[PDB]
């Protein structure tokens, strides 16, 4: 009754029989922008069911040596479905998200993933190693799209900050002996009421193994991690031609 | 007094007692903040709350 | 003019003085403040959020740093073996430096309150076991065996469907507040020690791994407060920042 | 008007932020209540499930037998203004006689407080911050000596002409605010409002300021937030002839009327560059101290 | 005397400080103020008055400067031809510098609001035509054809007894205010683009000129406000004024 | 041709949402714009020289010698106001001497 | 207070809140102006006004 | 500014002057005072012993 | 010109006239000239006792 | 990735052995005749 769950939005339904409750980021559900917080004067478009629905975007393989990955929002979805089209045809965008990370193994496998959402996840570089070069991360690294990107130095989250404190952010753990998914609801987080879905990623999703995957030889060795997410309360404004960058 | 509402905290759910001698409120002292806290926002943001006595995962 | 007389302190610039200064932009109005999720009002709100405690603060090579976040348990061949130990002092160099509590602690000279460490077992569902986690108040030296550890404040943890257990380190001090403890006379302010022992044994059936890890999460209780704002011991820059 | 049932029973447009939690007054630390022994099945406060994402809800009273403690310890010093309303160094400007830097009696400093680590680490604990500020200007020679010199400080917002000489026409300062002060006077000090076009300043901006291809040549703009770019602070010695004295201006900032949102992990690697989180990849250090074994102190 | 203590800021002369100063002429009374027409109370009153927008800001020789005030239309031989284009940014170098709005804009760092450009056709009464005037919000590059321009905010203008048409450039921004946009990172604050296309064609009978001009008049709407008073980018003097 | 500005608004040209605008108009009042001190005069009292070499100078009051200030006031034809005058004196290097 | 009416704005349709320590009112601070505006004086000074919906020249 | 005029005594530091000085730690709260036996209120209490 | 800084136990003590600790972002500091009157401040009761 | 864009259920194996996929009535006409290759494919329901 805390372990079983069904999430239905749009024409999509997710089920899980080994859940660990649901986290509502910063204790606040997503909502549409009020007439007093808004500034842009055109009437927005709110497509509803055709964009607020679950999209399964990618699968990674968890290996005994995996470092961890990250995805950026709304970047992961800007080229997918009717949501993508709207994000491309409109200058302004805003929405919340329901994130459902999936990973099942067996009662004989073990390991624990930390699944967290970090708003304004700015990536740093190793500065030429010596720390004397002011190098910058390239586009494919700051906005990896649906493929996500692998962390080079998980301990400092590729940004000079301790992953040990990442739990100060909305998160759940997928500890194999306990659950097989993480569900996080994130409201729209920004210092502006609407923004560009292309130029700005409001938050990053981090999936990092903290207790490494293990099992005895002979047990299924391919343990996937699949990412499914749904935009909530999407609004778009400032219509013109479609743009991808 | 009869100043402008220039302060960065105008419309804050917490009220302050400041001092000022200028027409702009942002010139005011920091003053005192009210002592309200909401740790659950960060420490317990679960959809369905669980009590202390029960087993969290039932 | 009205008769006045200047007093000492005149012309000084005290950095913590809460005064009034002439505004540079008359009649200026700020951009309104829209609703933004996650507003914090007090640092104590952050001290109650659990962050990872690096009990295993031994490996230092860059490729093994992640190993600091978890420590192991495995089938022991016997009885009452020591698993791990650490000081409970939150503002002292060591395991707690990895926690947000530890870090925020660095900006205050004194603190008071109870702490709590929650241990999550991450072995397979088929693995069982019972551990004895003990807190030794000031004056008691590191317990040599489980029999002396058991005399202090403790929890006997049973692995099971609930993956975790909480060890509360209750505020047991002579003074109302403690300053940060360190070797020397300030050890007067030490909180004490935490030691983890095997109560029975880590047991597993054929087919499940023989080693598993525990992740520790630490934070403060609601009676925790801090006082006397100060600069943190670390300054994260070598030369000028460019 | 709306006749189809689905339009009528729609929640499209709900602008009310439904909050699961609420702030309560808490001026002192929580008290401790008397507790006794409990030998009961079913009830188990010590057992948790950290996977859920919440912190433990177990208290002292349910884990050991406690006495009653009436706690009067104040929580006032950990409010954001208590923590931040303390002036720290955020800028340093050199006006030397002979030199490579600002050798002509004037200097333009782009306002950026990320050049000094103590202050930078504190503000970066949060993602968004909104506040007013008090700026204090301490000027003297490089030995800390006070000499009879007149200076002019001018705030140059984006788009206003930046002076390019000690005699620039821009120093007429007919609209920009300027402060004329002597080194012999106490430090100049003024109040500054919250000036961003945004509702808050943000120490982290995961994006680009403009549209287009993001070719490696223009990657120096990743994370550049014009909303935090408040302009230039310009200083000059007031004269058509060069000053007889080498000068240094130290800039201190004290935040007040502070609001912050979204806490984040605190910096654990040395800072290398202003407004960018690059760290030395060859010297990644553990957050804190180490020891030789997990079973000894 | 009464005990006082001087604080930092003492003796400074802040040019925007709104203080009290000793009057030089005691009991002096000013000449009364008679009624004078045209009193202005707020600069925003002037921002709402339309002034000529120099869309045709290309000729620079002194004898051709007047040509900057109007741009042409003429019989096209075909379809959907581009007539003119310009950025909608009011405080950016370009066409808007000719407007009073543009100039007043120069004394403020930030602005917010909708703008409007009214186009007056000045061809003969016998000339007809339909034009498509489009406003492209941020992110959309200069439309290559009328078919992509038509996807943004637009007005299809029909020549007739009413000589003019108004294109409103609605406030469509991510931030509540915009600072002046310029090449580089501040392009973050760009308003977008305006492009004028032939919807059908400029048509005229035998005996009427084949070329005619359009005059553009620009101003702000009532939701327009400005903040953070600053000095204008230009200083109109070279040496000392004699 | 009538001589008036357009009366067309956002609402009648495109479909608009409701926006409650709290943006202040206070900074564009005449005092906000003009009550900022700017340089309007400069007087030299040199030791050796062609100009004011004898320890005194007479300056006819005219604020049109400096462009920043002059351009702002000339936005209007008639102006009535009180004024605060500040006098900053020093040597040509900006040094303060006991005079 | 009990000063002279020396200010340049005595008799202005807009009222101010100023500060002063002298007997002459022109010594006072600039204060705050009321926020009234009449743009029609410049933007729409026509004898017979025309509405937004109609055709201006009928 | 409000017209004032400095009087003799200005800037002097009289060691017995009972004045007000800027507090170094804003919003700081002292450790509470528990009951301690033997509090003295006046030196005259000791002169009688 | 002098700088006085209060360094509570655990705060970094400066080890040179140029120590980074003088940034004094949290510790209280007083900047005063020898020519000014004596600097003066109020200090609370600070013991853990 | 293209299948996921239609109506779907993500099924998790567990104590409840089964899952139900509802194929909702999504048709242009009020009724469908039996679909077959050719013009009557006009009446096809779609794919699972
Ligand atoms: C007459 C002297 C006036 C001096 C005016 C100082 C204005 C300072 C405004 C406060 C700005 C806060 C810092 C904002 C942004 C950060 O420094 C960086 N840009 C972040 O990348
Ligand atoms: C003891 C020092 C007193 C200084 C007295 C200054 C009085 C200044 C009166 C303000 C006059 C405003 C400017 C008037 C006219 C213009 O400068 C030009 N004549 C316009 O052609
Ligand atoms: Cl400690
Ligand atoms: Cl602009
Ligand atoms: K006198
Ligand atoms: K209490
Ligand atoms: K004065
Ligand atoms: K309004
Ligand atoms: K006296
Ligand atoms: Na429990």
């Amino acid at each position: 009754s805390d372990r079983v769950a069904q999430l239905t939005i749009g024409n999509s339904t997710i089920t899980t029989q080994e859940a660990a409750n649901i986290i509502v980021g910063y204790g606040e559900w997503p909502s549409y922008c009020s007439d007093s917080d808004a500034t842009a004067v055109d009437k927005p478009t709110r497509p509803d069911v055709s964009v607020n629905r679950f999209y399964t975007l990618d699968t990674k393989l968890w290996e005994k040596s995996s470092k961890g990955w990250y995805w950026k929002f709304p970047d992961v979805l800007t080229e997918t479905g009717v949501f993508g089209q709207n994000a491309q045809f409109h200058y302004l965008y805003r929405s919340g998200f329901c994130i459902h990370v999936q990973c099942n193994a067996s009662k004989f496998h073990q390991g624990a993933l930390l699944v967290a959402v970090l708003p304004e996840y700015v990536i740093g570089t190793v500065a030429g190693g010596t720390g004397t070069e002011d190098t910058h991360p390239p586009y494919k690294q700051t906005q990896p799209g649906a493929d996500g990107f692998e962390l080079q130095h998980p301990y400092v989250l590729d940004a000079g900050i301790p992953i040990s404190q990442l739990t100060v952010c909305p998160h759940q753990w997928i500890n194999l002996r306990t659950n097989n998914c993480a569900t996080i609801i994130v409201p729209y987080i920004n210092a502006l009421p609407f923004d560009s879905a292309l130029n700005h990623c409001n938050f990053g999703l981090l999936v990092v193994p903290i207790s490494p995957l293990d099992y005895d030889q002979g047990a299924t060795p391919v343990i996937p991690i699949t990412i499914t997410l749904a935009p909530m309360c999407s609004e778009f404004a400032g219509l013109r031609q479609a743009v991808t960058q | 007094s009869h100043e402008n509402s220039n302060s960065a905290t105008e419309g804050s759910t917490i009220n302050y007692t400041t001092i000022n001698y200028y027409k702009d409120s942002y010139a005011a002292t920091a003053g005192k903040q009210s002592l309200k806290q909401d740790p659950d926002k960060f420490a317990n943001p679960v959809k369905d709350i669980f009590t202390e006595m029960a087993a969290p995962l039932k | 003019g009205f008769p006045t007389e200047l007093k000492p302190g005149t012309n000084q610039f005290l950095t913590t003085d809460d005064g009034v200064s002439a505004p540079i932009l008359p009649n200026f109005h700020p951009t309104p403040c829209i609703h933004i999720p996650g507003e914090v009002r007090n640092l104590l709100e952050l001290c109650q959020v659990e962050t990872i405690l690096e009990v295993n603060n031994v490996p230092t090579n860059a490729t093994s740093l992640m190993e600091r976040l978890r420590f192991p348990v495995s089938a022991q061949a016997g009885k009452g073996e020591l698993c791990a130990v650490f000081r409970a002092d939150p503002g002292r160099n060591g395991p707690w430096q990895s926690t947000l509590l530890g870090q925020l602690c660095g900006y205050y000279t004194q603190w008071s309150g109870s702490l709590e460490v929650t241990f999550m077992f991450t072995g397979s569902f088929m693995a069982t076991g019972k551990m004895l986690i003990a807190y030794t108040p000031p004056g008691g030296p590191l317990p040599k065996d489980r029999a002396t550890a058991m005399l202090g404040t403790h929890v006997i943890w049973d692995f099971g469907l609930q993956s975790s257990v909480t060890l509360v380190i209750p505020w047991i001090s002579n003074t109302h507040y403690r300053a940060h403890a360190r070797d020397g006379v300030f050890d007067y302010y030490t909180t004490g020690l935490v030691s983890i022992w095997y109560q029975t044994n880590y047991v597993v059936p054929i087919g499940a791994p023989n080693t598993a890890y525990i992740i520790a999460l630490a934070a403060a209780q609601k009676n925790f407060t801090m006082k006397l704002c100060k600069d943190a011991s670390d300054i994260l820059q070598t030369g000028t920042i460019q | 008007g709306d006749r189809v049932a689905d339009v009528i029973e729609s929640s499209i447009g709900d602008s009310v932020s439904r909050a699961l939690t609420h702030a309560l007054p808490a001026p002192t630390g929580q008290n401790t209540q008397v507790s006794s022994h409990r030998l009961d099945t079913g009830k188990v406060p010590a057992l948790q499930a950290a996977e859920i994402g919440a912190s433990s809800n177990a208290s002292d009273e349910s884990m050991i037998e406690t006495r009653c403690v009436l706690n009067s310890h104040s929580t006032a010093e950990t409010t954001l203004d208590s923590f931040f309303s303390r002036a720290g160094l955020v800028g340093e400007i050199d006006l030397p006689l002979k030199g490579t830097t600002n050798p002509n009696g004037y200097a333009n400093w782009d306002i950026d407080i990320t050049g000094y680590a103590q202050m930078r680490r504190k503000v970066e604990l949060f993602t968004y911050m909104r506040f007013d500020a008090e700026f204090t200007f301490v000027a003297c020679t490089p030995t800390g000596e006070v000499v009879p010199q007149l200076l002019q400080y001018m705030f140059v917002p984006p788009g206003a002409p930046k002076p390019d000489s000690r005699e620039s026409l821009a120093w007429q300062t007919a609209t920009n605010p300027s402060v004329f002060v002597k080194l012999s006077d106490p430090p100049a000090q003024v109040s500054v409002p919250f000036m961003s076009p945004a509702s808050a300043y943000q120490w982290f901006y995961d994006g680009y300021p403009t549209f287009g291809e993001h070719k490696q040549e223009k990657d120096l703009e990743y994370g550049a937030m014009p909303n935090n770019m408040m302009g230039t602070f310009s200083v000059r010695t007031v004269g058509t002839s060069k000053s007889k004295y080498p000068l240094v201006v130290r800039i201190y900032m004290r935040m007040k009327h502070v609001r912050a949102w979204i806490p984040r992990p605190m910096r654990n690697q040395n800072y290398l560059f202003k407004a960018n989180p690059n760290y030395a990849g060859n010297s990644i250090k553990p957050t804190g101290a180490s020891r030789t074994a997990i079973t000894t102190l």
